[PDB]
């Protein structure tokens, strides 16, 4: 297993998954008298813990794409043979996990420990580290979970503290944004956390250091998607809804993406909105929602309204193409009431 | 002989703040603080009274004064206080023990004070607050809110 | 001297936690001490005793490291000795009996590192022992010694007896037969507890004899001492001994101040910590040596409480204990000491925080089961330890969001409103709503205990209402409310109030008008109504210039300002402080009949602590005062080598008198009323045949005790007087015994 | 016997709001003092705004 071939490790990890879920099915409770195969497979079974935390790949495949008008596209490969191997991995670590979650953390804690001294510290080390601690999201109790989360996330704030340079401060940034991002039932506990997460994407997204403001933007879509009932809803502490507070500053949020990642951005914010329940309510915010591509829209119908021909400047059909893929993402993320916003421009 | 080790008194030593509206130079303003017996109360919730200021801080001594921190524009509470002890024992007890608790579950900080003069209790913002206030970028719902640059 | 400084430093480092054992670093400190002894041996000799006399949780850490130093040099090792000898000197010579305890302790462990011959301290601790055969001397004197030779007996007793059995017989049988006659009056008054279950609160000399007579049965055998000079043992058999010369403890003399007398707290034993280590059972001498060291690493940390609770929490030991409870148990021992912590009470709950955040695991689960204990345990408990008690706990509370299992203290619910258990309910909530306000307060606790909460801190006045016609002087308060709202002066003040009619130079009406006016018109915030009175002090000097003027202004503004203790406590101070009123005042309206019905409740008694505390702090300003003058004077003197400094320094010695007569008066008054209310309540219990036990009975007599106990320094200058006139034999028993025991205190 | 752990709780509840607030003060530009603890606030960030 320690080869660095992926055709080998695959053979050995599909065996590795193997025995794992068989031990599971045994008896899937953690450390009554231990089942006979998993106290036969006991003394090796931390071993096989190293090796899955110490090799975890890579969660996702991000590729960029010419489209067929030459549109540079950044797409994210559904099925392929590094994502199942990744996959598989992440069973075999949950299985692993279920069996025992002390040795696990026990892991987990001590190569954090090596990252944090130097001994271990490089960036691919922490992204692996921080690949494993986000596959495990979900197999362990919400009380474990808590602790550890709250200790893994302490010490990876230490570590950004103590690490010098823009490079490794964006690295680990990310690296505990990735982390965070993974563990939505740990954000919905906890709303001041939610809350500084989400302000601190936005900060990020004002950032202008390499990988900073897509890595944010993935974030920022993957929180609203899993804790999307949370923005709408009024929080202790709060006056207005968070989603209110998002869309009055969304002008100054966005003024510095991309014009890909605005796509993202107003596809976070349209799921945020999907999941206001009341009607009236939720028309209002449709409405408050498209109003900056709405502005566009309407003085471009105007413009092409006095002349036609203001439709062959080619800045207008980039500004066109841009409002109708805004709208796009919006009608994907909120879904049939939406149909406002259509009914407006159809 | 005495032990160095035994003598340490980490609470108690000059932070790294300076008045700069201070009339004298550095040394002038160290030596106020090393024989002062004002403390510089912060990060009090703006609904925070001066009753509970005096329950929380008699308990290192008696207290002599407490002003308590104002906005210089709308002259309300804007979180800070100063408390004058009537000896340099009780402030010393202050911050080694005060310094860093809760108060209306806020871990306050405790400062040595140069002395207090009329006109110090006001903030030194532009909004009339505390300059953290309006130079801090996060939420606070005990201080009002975002920070007076920020405002949402 | 940065030579002396790194020495200073090597010789400090060693017993700390690092990577190479402790038997290497001893070692290596020991080899560069003996480097570079020929220059620096006094620095050395000079720095270890340092260490012996400061630092006794490292006891067995140094002498091995002297013994290493006395194997390579026999002339260090006997100079080391003669200088611990005169240090000791020094120290008993000085009352600093402490340290004095520190020093026999460290040369009965050099008796184990072979630097002293056993039969030398054999012969020390004779001398130790007859000092109990003096006559006419205090029995604290006896008791010291007594304590110096058996405290150290877990460190060398098995060297003694293996080497000088007859001798060690003959001193344990004259050390039984004075522990057999001594006097137990000092128990009652320091017990915090006086229930004989769960844990009896025992005698410290008695709780070390019954120790030792344990460790003697186990053929002297202790299994937590730590004893690093064992792995020396092949070194330190080769070392020659040295002889203690013959110590004569000093004669006692009139000015000797010896320790007072303790009771050992206890509260925990094994089955509270049924799942951990084996904790050492309080007749164990492992109990005393883990509480001895536990106190001695406070009080050398008690300023930094993040390295004290680190120092705590890394407490070694030979075997594990239960570390937590003994911690939590030494904290609550050191708050709960009687007469008085050993530091300030805020450094406790503090440090108690520190703790819980250190070891969140485990601590706040041993501090929770701790604080229900003390709470189970509430019906026999001192009162002064009762309201430490519940301002730790309020404190404490404030730090942790005012969280807490209400319910399991339900029975407090079904009790009569004035037994401890829903009086401590009350003062715990009245205490919390001190640190925040009366509906957060209302909140936090369940609805069934919402009538223990506190009352809503609202000003009564006298003339709001429209039904307040008829009483009198109503008029004139609406004048004088119109006159404070315009900002009158003083001479307005005076001019209104000229129209207040007398009943019959004090006048009840004005007073009670204008004070009600004033308070009510200030009622916004502490600030406000320090202001007013500032404003008119000429009014208030003038009115209330008697001392029936006096107490009638107390009267005026409790009856304003009953619901809200604090805005009393505050007021009360700040009038003290500017002379509206005196502490003699203060002290008759504490025991008026107007507050009688809260003669129990805490914030009286916090009140009458001030006002002594404020008399204390004055004279002894005034004193200092006094001898600053005089040095200043003879100073001028010698240098020259004055009429008028003459004259001020006599103007200031009168000035001390009348503030010494001011505070004995007050102290005077204080237990006159005391003693007047106590004697009025024995007769009539006597004549109605009721059981004098009762838990008013219970606060008054515990809040006299506690009067003796805060100033029994300057009660003690005061004891012809309290015998010949106050505290006589013709005074009923229970009223005496106090005194009495307040006597045995220090003699 | 039962553990109350009511103040173990609280305690890990004020643990995660700590590290809520640390991460608020997160960056990726430069060093921020922590003289200041509680009142630790990004000083740098507002002097470049006010330029
Ligand atoms: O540039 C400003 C500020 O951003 C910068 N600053 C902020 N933080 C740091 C750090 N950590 N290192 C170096 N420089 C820093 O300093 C400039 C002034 O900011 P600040 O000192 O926070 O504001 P200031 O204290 O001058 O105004 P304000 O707090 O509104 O004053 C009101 C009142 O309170 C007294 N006071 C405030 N603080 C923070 C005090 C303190 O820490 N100690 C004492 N004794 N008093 C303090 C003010 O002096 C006034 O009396």
């Amino acid at each position: 297993s320690e080869v660095e071939e992926t055709e080998i490790f695959k053979i050995c990890l599909e065996y590795w998954n193997h025995l794992a879920a068989e031990l599971y099915r045994e008896s899937p409770f953690s450390t009554f008298d231990v089942p006979p195969r998993r106290q036969l497979y006991l003394p090796m079974l931390f071993k096989v813990r190293l090796l899955m935390v110490s090799r975890m790949a890579k969660p996702e495949e991000v590729l960029v794409v010419e489209n067929d008008q030459g549109e540079v596209v950044r797409e994210f490969m559904k099925d392929t043979d590094s994502i199942n191997l990744y996959k598989n991995m992440r069973e075999t670590l949950v299985y692993l996990t279920h069996l025992d979650y002390v040795d696990t953390e026990r892991i987990m804690t001590e190569k954090l420990h090596n990252q944090v001294n130097g001994t271990e510290w490089s960036w691919k080390n922490l992204n692996t580290l921080c690949w494993a601690i986000g596959s495990i999201s979900g197999a362990m109790h919400e009380e474990d979970e808590k602790r550890f989360l709250v200790t893994v996330i302490k010490d990876l704030l230490g570590l950004c503290e103590q690490k010098r340079g823009k490079d490794n401060k964006a690295i680990i940034a990310s690296n505990i944004m990735y982390i965070v991002g993974q563990y939505p039932r740990f954000l919905r506990a906890h709303w001041k956390f939610l809350k500084t997460v989400v302000n601190k994407l936005f900060e990020f997204m004002h950032e202008t250091h390499d990988g900073v403001q897509d890595m944010a933007c993935d974030t920022f879509i993957k929180i609203a998607q899993k804790c999307r009932r949370h923005f709408v809803q009024v929080q202790v502490g709060e006056v207005m809804p968070f989603i209110d507070e998002i869309l009055n500053n969304i002008n100054t949020i966005i003024c510095d993406l991309q014009p890909q990642q605005v796509h993202t951005f107003y596809e976070a914010v349209g799921y945020m909105i999907g999941a206001q329940t009341d009607q009236t309510v939720q028309e209002h915010l449709i409405e408050k929602y498209m109003l900056l591509p709405n502005q566009v829209w309407d003085s471009i119908i105007q413009q092409a309204t006095k002349n036609v021909d203001i439709l062959k400047d080619p800045e207008t059909v980039k500004q066109l193409g841009s409002i109708l893929k805004t709208n796009v993402r919006a009608c994907k993320a909120v879904g049939h009431p939406f149909v406002i916003q259509l009914g407006r421009i159809y | 002989g005495l032990l160095k080790a035994l003598r340490s008194d980490s609470y108690v030593e000059l932070s790294q703040y300076r008045d700069q509206h201070f009339r004298g130079d550095n040394e002038e303003q160290e030596k106020l603080l090393k024989k002062s017996c004002t403390l510089y109360v912060g990060n009090l919730s703006f609904y925070t009274t001066e009753e509970q200021i005096y329950e929380l801080f008699s308990k290192s001594g008696d207290i002599k004064k407490i002003i308590m921190g104002l906005d210089k524009m709308k002259k309300t509470a804007c979180g800070f206080c100063f408390v004058e002890y009537y000896s340099r024992a009780d402030a010393e007890n202050a911050m080694r023990y005060i310094n860093g608790t809760r108060l209306d579950d806020r871990i306050i900080r405790t400062d040595w004070d140069a002395g207090f003069k009329e006109g110090r209790q006001y903030g030194r913002g532009r909004s009339g607050g505390q300059v953290r206030d309006e130079y801090r970028q996060d939420y606070d719902a005990g201080r009002g809110g975002y920070g007076k640059l920020a405002q949402n | 001297n940065e030579t002396e400084d790194h020495l200073e430093s090597l010789i400090c480092k060693v017993g700390e936690k690092s990577a190479c054992s402790l038997e290497s670093n001893l070692e290596g400190l020991a080899g560069v001490l003996e480097a570079d002894l020929p220059n620096y041996k006094s620095k050395i000799l000079r720095l270890l005793c340092t260490v012996a006399r400061l630092l006794p949780e490292k006891l067995t850490i140094y002498t091995t490291l002297v013994g290493l130093l006395n194997a390579r040099n026999y002339n260090f090792g006997g100079e080391f000795v003669e200088a611990m000898i005169r240090q000791l000197k020094e120290s008993l010579k000085a009352n600093n009996y402490n340290e004095a305890v520190y020093l026999v302790r460290f040369l009965s462990d050099l008796v184990n590192c072979h630097v002293i011959a056993a039969p030398s301290m054999v012969a020390m601790f004779e001398n130790f022992v007859s000092v109990t055969q003096e006559e006419d001397v205090p029995q604290v004197r006896r008791d010291w010694y007594v304590y110096a030779f058996l405290s150290s007996l877990p460190w060398v007793g098995k060297e003694l007896y293996e080497k000088k059995d007859a001798e060690m017989d003959r001193i344990f049988a004259n050390t039984e037969s004075y522990l057999k006659r001594r006097q137990k009056t000092h128990v009652p008054m320091l017990q915090v507890w006086t229930a004989d279950k769960p844990h009896p609160q025992e005698e410290y000399l008695d709780c070390l004899w019954a120790q030792i007579q344990k460790l003697k049965k186990d053929r002297w055998q202790e299994r937590h001492i730590l004893r690093p000079y064992l792995a020396f043992d092949s070194i330190l058999c080769e070392a020659l001994q040295h002889n203690l010369p013959p110590f004569t403890p000093p004669p006692h003399t009139e000015d000797s101040v010896y320790p007072m007398p303790r009771v050992i707290f206890r509260m925990f034993d094994y089955t509270d910590d049924p799942e951990g280590p084996v904790m050492p059972g309080s007749h164990s001498v492992e109990r005393f040596v883990i509480e001895e060291n536990l106190h001695c690493i406070i009080k050398s940390h008690w300023k930094e409480r993040k390295t004290c609770a680190a120092q705590l929490v890394s407490y070694p030991g030979k075997n594990k204990i239960p570390l937590n409870y003994h911690i939590v148990e030494v904290i609550f021992a050191e708050l709960f000491q009687l007469p008085a912590p050993p530091h300030i009470d805020v450094m406790y709950t503090t440090l108690l925080i520190e703790l819980c955040k250190l070891q969140p695991g485990s601590l706040p689960q041993v501090l929770a089961q701790a604080t229900e204990m003390l709470y189970m345990r509430l019906d026999t408990m001192n009162t002064t330890c009762v309201d430490r008690f519940i301002n730790w706990f309020s404190h404490h509370l404030s730090n942790f969001q005012f969280r807490w299992s209400w319910e399991d203290w339900s029975d407090c619910l079904s009790q009569d409103p004035e037994s401890p258990k829903p009086k401590f309910v009350r003062e715990v909530l009245e205490k919390c709503m001190r640190l925040s306000y009366h509906q957060r307060i209302l909140d936090i606790v369940p609805p069934t205990f919402s009538a223990l909460c506190p009352a809503n801190p609202t000003c009564i006045y006298k003339y709001g209402d429209e039904s307040s016609n008829s009483l009198p002087g109503h008029s004139v308060a609406l004048c004088l409310a119109v006159a404070f709202k315009s900002k009158a002066t003083n001479d307005e003040i005076f001019s209104i109030l000229k129209d207040v009619p007398n009943p019959n130079s004090f006048n009840p009406l004005k007073i009670e008008v204008f004070v009600q006016t004033l308070l009510h018109l200030a009622a916004k915030s502490f600030s406000h109504s320090f202001s007013a009175l500032a404003k008119f002090h000429e009014v208030f000097k003038t009115l209330a210039e008697s001392d029936e003027g006096k107490l009638h202004v107390l009267r005026v503004m409790f009856e304003v300002w009953r619901n809200h203790p604090q805005m009393i406590a505050v007021l009360v101070d700040k009038m003290i402080r500017t002379q509206i009123v005196d502490c003699a005042a203060v002290a008759n309206w504490i025991f008026s009949s107007e507050l009688s019905r809260d003669f129990t409740r805490l914030f009286v008694w916090e009140i009458l602590h001030s006002t002594i505390r404020k008399m204390n702090k004055h004279v002894l300003k005034i004193q200092k005062e006094l001898e600053e003058a005089k040095e200043k004077l003879a100073r001028q003197h010698k240098r020259r080598s004055d009429g008028v400094l003459e004259e001020q320094i006599e103007r200031l010695q009168e000035k001390v008198e009348s503030a010494q007569s001011e505070q004995k008066n007050l102290f005077l008054v204080i237990f006159q009323r005391f003693i007047m209310i106590l004697t009025e309540h024995l007769v009539r219990c006597e004549t109605d045949g009721t059981s004098v036990l009762t838990p008013w009975y219970k606060n008054c007599i515990e809040r006299l005790q506690q009067i003796f106990l805060q100033h029994h320094q300057i009660i003690q200058q005061y004891m012809v007087t309290l015998e010949n006139l106050l505290f006589t034999a013709e005074l009923d028993p229970h009223i005496l015994a106090v005194f009495q025991q307040f006597c045995a205190l220090q003699a | 016997k039962k553990i109350n752990n009511i103040w173990g709780a609280v305690l890990q509840e004020q643990n995660q709001d700590a590290v809520a607030t640390e991460l608020g003060i997160l960056g990726m530009e430069g060093t921020i003092d922590r003289s200041r603890q509680s009142e630790t606030y990004n000083y740098l960030l507002a002097k470049k705004l006010r330029k």
